[PDB]
């Protein structure tokens, strides 16, 4: 045990301290509070403190854990919120009696009182069992059922005793290795080093979309299952909803909501909400919640606690997905993560980057999105998992030349860049067409090929009419309209229609809260033919004016499409959508007749 | 039953340093400390008898960096004796704050005895558990329209005032102050001036006597000719008392931090005089959570009936939101009411710019039985209009009023009668929720049913 | 309401020359305007007569 | 003549409200961006240097 | 006493000062240099030293002072000139025979040798006095008569003995103090630390206007007594008819000029023009220096004095307001200001705020302009003086956006901006009235509703009426000018003449020159009921060029209500205004 | 400057104290200031430049007691001709005007280069008057800088709207900017010019316009000369 001998904010250079290593745990302070190891100078070795430094005395005792920030994984991860650090807000309320985190509470990471029907797996006593193979799994709830458990990824050996089925709390050992004659005894619990990445058999190319029922997102940039995704954009674009809109109705099995630097009311909505949505998944009416975990660090709670978040939540992520679920990590304002890593920086007198981060943000970032990727999972059974990350980066002063946004953007995929001037006008997403791309579109031609052939087809015939008439729009502005033909007037006309009516999607709305991937296809459907047949009418000789007025109604119609609520089902919604555009081509038919 | 009073019933000697090993700027660095404590409120004792607060910031072995809030105007190396407290600095909390007003650190002066402690709170408070968080979905009817029905604010809503430097914030703050109420059911409130000039601060400190909230606001003003270290500490003093109101004596608390900006300017007056990461525009980098460590004492709490609402009256620099103090405002709030420079040079009060204007509580607190199943439409819908108004009026000064559409010239026509009989308002009128909501929909029939592309079909046949 | 020139010391200088190009040319039209509004009230007079 | 000056006149008038009201406000906005966008790698490179001197210093006294 | 330990530029280290505080001066070196305390170190202190520091040797004595940068105020501060660090610059070239500042002369601010008519207060031997109280007071000049002598703010205690009445010379023990046991052997002066506010018991609401003179200023855009205004202060735009115009006419009893950074012989011109400006006060034609003193700093001096320089006006402004006087604090280039602490901030390594300033340049400024103000004097008797800052700004570049002139505009409640085009088009006084405003409109009612009634509904009907003229002139620029209204065209002809007949005012002319509040309002009048007649005559269906053509008479006499010289008094101009305001409305109304 | 403070107080006789390359001073003073450890400033100019061009400048103008007087004309080079640079911003913030050359017309090939539009002098009103100089000089530069301004403007406008079009004052304007920098700024590099000589060729200018086009003379002065 070292000694205190300078604090700063959250860096505590702590005395008397030959043996401590790099990125070590301590627990700094009398209250223990939760400290890492991040520079080490001969005996001092540099602290920075996952918790209120304020009140540390020097010559505060520092304790030497041993090992490196650890989460623990296994049942009972589902369904609950937790700090930075792996601790359990609702542990840490009723133990603490109180509406505060106090500062070092060492709650257990997991409840270890629940007990767990544990139902052996495939191996036998004897067999050998080598890294991340599933020995039984535990009826965590009726979502996540059968929620298997894992060898730890370095753990070898045979099996001596493995426990009959029944029920077992997470204490109790469930399965004995004999290794080399060192017996090792395992419980279903696990701890493992957040920086350490889980270790895969063999990353996959991620071939199947992250629907996130979002008609933008997925009609026009798509993400893959497995891919990284970002939302750059100033505050009030909707980065925030985009995530919460995506955690509460994408197709990812399981999810980890990571708030790191994010907003107290905002983990309070989820924690409210998702218990009151019902996920269709699974052959039954299942809550939200018990399929999404969530790591609540919000802006004003430690600095050096966002790193913690991040890592936590991608581990918990990386977890459930050599489990073999499809996951979909969010993490909620990634840029909060930088600052935090530039104050910790700041305060070890650190060379700065660009813009006061510190040199290594870019690495850092890059080997935080490569845990992301759809791969095989460790042991057998066979088992093919799947992280996506959906990353908030928040720009500072919302320019996107912020140093965190472009090294993000040069590792993540997918870039849903935000704008301010369409969020501002309440057309949401906000999802600035302009921008923001997708390298995943080459990649999901083998799934739009299997379903909805036409959907590569109409996406790229959407931003074409996108793009010229935004670059029309963009004359006019200094042109005057009264050099536009007929058909540039078309063109104007349908994209105004196109981002009034589909890319805009009124999230907190009973119709278009989750427009999902067969409806986005009909609607994008209807759009374009709509534009194609007011071209060929006008090409027929047609004057435009008029033709306006003749089929003002069919062009509500189609505004009025998204007002199909998806709960009908896709056979009934997939009907309207055929009369209406059967209503759309006789009235085309009538105006030109 | 109390009995945590009594534990606090002791005595404790303090030790006096004089052993100033040196001062530089604001800070002033001691030496042969005995086991120093990281920010430990320290009581400095001037040459010229000036006692001078201070926080230690850096325990270096042996050895404390104090910074004083008044200044190290003064400060002499073998006069000065400095002595520790030997806790962080706690201002002295009751029921009988409400009625007072106080200085920048918390010495009242308005001739009034010192407070008669019922507890005392670091002033720094602690992040409230996220599990026990509760979302506001009670929304409070402020009475102007253009926050009433757009940007609307609910009860542990934490939305900041945006305004330029000569811009009615104060005005609107006071009416916003004067005016809020329940929609479906009165706030204590507590103020803090950080910087504001004596006109300002009587202005406040007047308008709260003139609409008798004064017997239940406690003030905290910290004017521009008090110390510049000071304002850190005011807003952190006001929300501690807020936040004892609220969620421990059950009060509705509704607190006001005007000039935040000044309270930014001191944050990077000291970062500059530590040498800091200069993050952007010179603010340091840890001025994100400096700030989220003001706005996030906001919001309901599980189990307790008190609630804290902010209105923390922001003046952006040149009247840009790209500005550090507005940018990680927002990115922090929960919503924000941009008073417009240009609104104001037309005439319009309040000169509330709502395209800029948001408030993130608004997706709750409206509809059902909150307010009419129309506000949520409404809303988007006026918002919608206004911006094609708005870009039709550049059109318009661009090419012409003839190239104006039809619904160009109809956008024109609402963004008239928007801006001069739908966001003007009278300082001392209020306008029911309801009331502002038919107002919008006389609006609103400017255009016929078809035009309106945001208002669902069941709201168009109910309401227009 | 900005344009996406990546700031450096020569784009700067761009632009403050672009920004002079173009209030020389604002006052050159307008006075353009003004001498072809004044033929055009003239053109008028000789279309009544 | 009338018409043709007519036309020209709508087309210079035009160009000029654009020039006053979107070229002129664009670019007087982007040179406020780049001037502010220079003054904060100014200061960037100010606090470096300032970081390098305060090292250099610390290695002298410690010398 | 200390000693040089380091010179590195104007920094010095000097060693062997344990019990130096912060900002204390310390003469440096064998000369007896002038330097402030930055930081201290042990028993090291680096002083940045005023002068030029070639030239000191270690081992050099250096002398504590015990005080911070002082203003040394008292009687024989009027009419003199000083540098920003308060060093009397008369007598810097009287004592040292040479046209320059001989390094480190340390010629006394306040002239020992000259003696003083000193008549005691009520205030007897055995009365306890506090700080602030008036014991006394001198007989300075003919127009600061009864100059007062407080005691220093932050001394109190009882009277053990005060001088009879007689007279005096600085330096002598005019009055004894004992508080607590021992003395304190007061004198005619007492030194203040500058950039310590001065203490007053209560500061009150500033609702008495200050009277510039001009029509503009006066009517418009109007300042108050403790208000706090700013000018452009462009190269040649009138700045120096405005400072002019404050210093002989205004209602303050005394005037601080700072010169804070001006350039030599922008300062030459001060300096030589004040002298010959003559303010006829109440008695006869008397100079307007012996109510005005000079703070002049040009920028050869020494850059701490420069960055000190408004304090030391601030400070000597304050201590008039102390004495009751109210005081019109003139800060010429308050960007030289800036530039000067920007530059300190470089000399000790601050980092940079926006565009370079250092971090605490609001701060400072708001810190400075809160001097301002009306405030009841410390201490009895009961007296209410009042300081107001008119603080040109100066932008640097020619352009708005420097933070200086941000933080400035922010802080004060009047900005008169001067236009370099008025100013080019020989319309003195170039004050651009569609940038212009002053935020004391509304408190300046608790004085209108009491002396003038009419004047802020008369005001406000102008700007409106500039504003229809602004836009009429718009509008007859994009198309021609008969396509206007008859309304439109009376408007725009009314508003040219206020533009050539009430706001173009002749800085030379005796008429001309200080309209009085009741001649400013009788005027006002006048020119709004020429306009409300003649729109009720466009309303009644008179054209409006037959009705100009017929109130031509009318007109001209408008007009040349300007030159109603207001020597014959207010009552005669009042009685000048009805009769000329009766022929306007009967001429208006019959000639249709 | 000690050289000029020596001749012009200590000896009675004026001075005329011409400093070149401020900007290679500029280079200098950042040499030294960064020979010791301080940091560069704004644009690696020392923070303090100002004080130090200050010091150099202002160590000039008149004096009560003494005859002399020391006048001086730093020249300065503006690196890529930009104004807003610190050396020619200071320079503007502590000296009293501002002469420009102009790459412009040195290109066109006006020896000297001196474009009068953006250049002028605060205390011109101090020297042209009735004793000093001809009476007529406040007059006719102030009408010489008005012409040259509006062909200028003449000029410009051309090129956009023909030359048949331009009103009278700009046709004539026209032909006096060419006889004006072809014959006024032009100027021999071994040419001496007396104020009174350049006024005679001023108003040799302006008997171009008529007696009625030049706005700016004073009746009187049209009268006596013209
Ligand atoms: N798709 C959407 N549908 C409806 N409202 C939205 C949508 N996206 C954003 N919003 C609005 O934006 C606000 C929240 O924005 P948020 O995502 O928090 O931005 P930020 O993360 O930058 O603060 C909410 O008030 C909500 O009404």
């Amino acid at each position: 045990y070292g000694a205190i001998y300078s604090v700063s904010g959250p860096v505590v250079i702590a005395e008397n301290m030959i043996g401590c290593a790099m990125y070590e745990l301590v627990k700094v302070g009398h209250d223990n509070l939760v400290g890492e190891v991040i520079r080490i100078d001969g005996d001092k070795a540099t602290i920075q403190v996952y918790e209120e430094t304020a009140g540390l005395t020097v010559g505060d005792p520092v304790l030497r854990t041993g090992k490196p920030l650890s989460v623990e994984l296994g049942p009972g991860l589902m369904e609950t919120i937790y700090d930075g650090i792996q601790r359990p807000l609702k542990a840490i309320k009723e133990e603490s009696q109180s509406i505060y985190i106090p500062r070092g509470i060492d709650t257990p990471a997991l409840d270890r009182t629940i007990k767990w029907q544990f139902t052996p797996g495939k191996f036998q006593v004897g067999d050998h069992i080598s890294g991340g193979d599933i020995y039984g799994s535990v009826f965590e709830n009726s979502l996540i059922s059968s929620h298997k458990i894992l060898l730890p990824p370095r753990s070898r050996g045979t099996i001596t005793w493995i426990a009959p089925a029944g029920e077992y709390t997470l204490d109790e050992k469930i399965l004995e290795v004999e290794f080399d004659g060192k017996k090792s005894d395992f419980t279903l619990y696990h701890t493992w080093p957040v920086r350490v990445p889980r270790p895969v058999t063999e990353k996959l190319s991620a071939d199947y979309p992250l629907l996130t029922g979002q008609r933008v997102l997925d009609a026009l940039f798509p993400c893959v299952q497995g891919g990284t995704t970002c939302i750059p954009g100033a505050f009030g674009c909707g980065k925030t909803v985009i995530s919460q809109s995506l955690s509460k109705y994408s197709n990812s099995d399981a999810i980890i909501y990571v708030g790191c630097g994010e907003r107290g009311n905002e983990m309070a909505e989820v924690l409210m909400e998702f218990p009151e949505l019902y996920t269709e998944m699974s052959g039954t009416k299942e809550p939200i919640m018990k399929r999404t975990t969530l790591v609540a660090n919000t802006s004003n709670m430690p600095v050096a606690a966002r790193e913690a978040s991040i890592y936590t939540g991608i581990t918990l992520a990386e977890y459930f997905r050599d489990q073999g679920k499809n996951v979909s990590m969010i993490a909620d304002s990634s840029s909060r993560w930088a600052e935090a890593l530039r104050e910790i920086s700041g305060r070890l007198g650190e060379m700065p980057a660009d813009q006061g981060f510190p040199a290594y943000l870019g690495a850092k970032l890059a080997s935080f999105y490569e845990r992301a990727g759809k791969a095989v999972a460790l042991g057998s059974p066979d088992r093919t998992g799947s992280v996506s990350i959906v990353a908030a980066v928040s720009p500072a002063g919302g320019d996107f030349s912020d140093p965190v946004t472009t090294a993000t953007l040069g590792i993540t995929q997918v870039f849903w860049g935000l704008d301010k001037k369409l969020a501002q006008r309440k057309h949401f997403p906000s999802i600035n067409t302009s921008v923001s791309y997708s390298k995943y579109t080459n990649v999901l031609n083998k799934f739009y090929d299997s379903n909805y052939p036409e959907f590569p087809v109409l996406r790229d015939r959407m931003k074409e009419i996108l793009s010229n008439a935004e670059e029309l729009e963009q004359v006019v502005q200094l042109v005057g309209k009264s050099a536009l033909s007929d058909s540039d007037k078309i063109t104007l006309d349908v994209a105004t229609l196109i981002k009034e009516d589909f890319l805009q999607q009124n999230g907190y709305s009973t119709y278009d809260a989750f427009c999902p991937i067969w409806k986005t296809f009909d609607m994008m459907r209807a759009f374009i033919s709509y534009h194609d047949e007011a071209q060929k009418a006008v090409a027929n000789g047609a004057n435009w004016s008029k033709l306006a007025d003749s089929t003002g109604d069919v062009k509500h119609a189609v505004s009025s499409s998204k007002f199909f609520e998806p709960s009908r089902g896709e056979k009934e919604v997939h009907g309207e959508f055929e009369k209406l555009l059967s209503t759309m081509q006789e009235r085309f038919a009538e105006s030109t007749d | 039953n109390k009995k945590a009073v009594e534990q606090g019933f002791n005595v404790k000697p303090r030790l006096n340093y004089n052993t100033v090993s040196g001062v530089n700027g604001p800070l002033v660095i001691l030496e042969k400390v005995k086991f120093p404590r990281y920010n430990e409120i320290v009581n400095l004792t001037l040459p010229d008898g000036t006692v001078r607060q201070g926080q230690v910031l850096e325990i270096r072995g042996d050895r404390a960096i104090v910074q004083v809030f008044e200044g190290t105007s003064g400060i002499d190396v073998k006069k000065t004796t400095v002595e520790f407290t030997g806790e962080s600095l706690r201002i002295p909390v009751s029921e009988d704050m409400l009625g007072r007003i106080f200085d920048g650190s918390g010495r009242p002066i308005d001739n009034g005895p010192k407070v008669f402690a019922e507890d005392y709170l670091d002033i720094n408070g602690s992040p409230i558990n996220p599990y026990a968080r509760i979302y506001p979905e009670e929304m409070i009817s402020t009475g102007v329209s253009a926050i009433d029905t757009m940007n609307s604010i609910a009860r542990g809503q934490k939305i900041p005032i945006f305004s330029a430097s000569g811009l009615p914030h104060n005005e609107i703050a006071a009416q916003i102050c004067r005016q809020a109420g329940l929609v479906r059911p009165n706030f204590s409130i507590v103020f803090a001036a950080m910087g504001v000039n004596l006109e300002t601060a009587r202005f406040f400190k007047q308008d709260f006597e003139e609409n008798g909230s004064l017997e239940r606001t406690s003030l905290f003003l910290n004017l521009a000719n008090d110390p510049t270290i000071e304002r850190i500490i005011t807003p952190r003093l006001a929300l501690t008392t807020a936040e004892y109101l609220a969620y421990q004596t059950e009060r509705h608390v509704l607190t006001i931090l005007t000039d935040m900006s000044s309270y930014a300017d001191a944050l990077r007056e000291v970062s500059a005089a530590r040498e800091e990461v200069p993050g952007r525009r010179g603010y340091p980098g840890y001025m994100y959570t400096d700030l989220s460590t003001i706005y996030e004492r906001a919001g309901r709490v599980e189990g307790r009936n008190g609630s804290i609402t902010q209105i923390p009256i922001l003046t952006m620099p040149n009247d840009d939101i790209t500005h550090p103090i507005p940018d990680l405002t927002g990115y922090i709030t929960e919503g924000q009411i941009f008073v417009d420079r240009q609104l104001h040079n037309k005439g319009i009060y309040p000169p509330i710019n709502v395209l800029p204007s948001l408030s993130r509580l608004m997706k709750s607190a409206i509809g059902e039985g909150m307010t009419r199943k129309d506000h949520g439409d409404v809303s988007n819908q006026l918002y919608a209009k206004y911006a094609i108004g708005k870009d039709a009026a550049a059109m318009k000064a661009v090419v012409g009023e003839e190239a104006l559409s039809i619904e160009d010239k109809l956008s024109l026509e609402f963004l008239e009668k928007f801006e001069k009989t739908f966001i003007t308002q009278g300082a001392y009128e209020d306008r029911t929720v309801f009331e502002s909501l038919d107002q919008a929909w006389s609006l609103l029939r400017i255009y016929p049913k078809e035009m309106l592309n945001r208002i669902s079909p069941k709201i168009l046949d109910e309401f227009y | 309401n900005r344009e996406q020139v990546f700031p450096t010391r020569m784009t700067l200088g761009l632009m403050k020359t672009k920004l002079k190009g173009a209030n020389q040319g604002y006052s050159l039209l307008k006075r353009k305007s003004e001498a072809l509004t004044k033929r055009f009230r003239d053109i008028t007079k000789r279309i009544d007569d | 003549a009338f018409i043709i000056l007519d036309e020209v006149i709508k087309v210079t008038n035009r160009r000029v409200n654009a020039i006053e009201h979107v070229i002129i406000p664009r670019t007087e906005n982007t040179i406020a961006y780049i001037n502010s966008e220079l003054d904060e790698l100014d200061r960037e490179e100010f606090y470096r240097l300032k970081k390098v001197q305060e090292k250099k210093q610390n290695e002298t006294a410690k010398l």
